[PDB]
């Protein structure tokens, strides 16, 4: 919708910088998705509690890392 | 070239093309500019959302084949968006 209304240019524009960024958020999501879901199903227990841990994990650190990110990205186009 | 975004004029040329009519014969000068097409835009709207389109199609390999739903959801998803980014 965005890119629709913009002519093509030759340059990276910092609204390519944010959707790009949020797109790899949730691409990332979906990668974490398979990993948990993998080590998941195999037999041993050793993986299984595993699983669990990387979502733990995956809970806060991309709020986190997303928080970031919005840091980062506001400081650099906001100026 | 800064009010042409899109494209490069890369090259120029001065020519002529006097032809030969029904009404006789016309004296005639042929100005003619190169246009390429900048890259940058198809590498970003059209490429990478492609790669990252096929990409996504695959991390349905690593989903046990017992949960088939999860492994058509991804496929068919990633194959419609595919159908509406071209269109
Ligand atoms: C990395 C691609 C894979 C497929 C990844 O895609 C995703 C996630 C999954 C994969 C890991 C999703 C993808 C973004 C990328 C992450 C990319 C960035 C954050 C930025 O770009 C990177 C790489 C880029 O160089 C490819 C680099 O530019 C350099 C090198 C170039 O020369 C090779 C040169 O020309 C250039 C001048 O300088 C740049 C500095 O930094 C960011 C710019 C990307 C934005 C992407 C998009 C913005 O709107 C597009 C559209 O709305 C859509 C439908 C999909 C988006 C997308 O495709 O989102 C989109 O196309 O990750
Ligand atoms: C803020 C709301 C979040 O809610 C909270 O999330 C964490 C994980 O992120 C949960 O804690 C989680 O990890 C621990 C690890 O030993 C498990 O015992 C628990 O089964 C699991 O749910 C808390 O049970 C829940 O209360
Ligand atoms: C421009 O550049 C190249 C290099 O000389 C040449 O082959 C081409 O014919 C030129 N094009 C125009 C439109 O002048
Ligand atoms: C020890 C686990 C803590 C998980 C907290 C998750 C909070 C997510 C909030 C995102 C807005
Ligand atoms: C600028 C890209 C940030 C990607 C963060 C992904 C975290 C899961
Ligand atoms: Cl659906």
């Amino acid at each position: 919708g965005i890119n629709s209304q913009l002519p093509p240019v030759s340059y990276i524009k910092a609204i390519d910088v944010w959707i790009g960024a949020c797109m790899t958020f949730i691409f990332c999501a979906l990668l974490e998705f398979a990993l948990v879901n993998h080590i998941a199903n195999a037999g041993t227990t050793e993986w299984n509690d595993i699983s669990k841990r990387v979502d733990l994990i995956s809970r806060a650190l991309f709020p986190v890392l997303f928080f970031v990110f919005n840091i980062l990205y506001w400081s650099r186009f906001g100026h | 070239s800064s009010s042409l975004p899109s494209f490069q004029l890369t090259n120029t040329s001065t020519t002529y093309c006097t032809s030969v009519t029904n009404t006789g014969i016309y004296s005639c000068l042929r100005t003619t500019i190169q246009l390429k097409r900048e890259f940058s835009f198809y590498l970003l709207q059209l490429y990478i959302p492609s790669c990252m389109l096929v990409i996504v199609s695959w991390v349905s390999f690593w989903f046990d084949r017992t949960a088939i739903p999860a492994r058509v959801t991804l496929g068919v998803t990633t194959l419609l968006t595919m159908t509406a980014q071209s269109a």
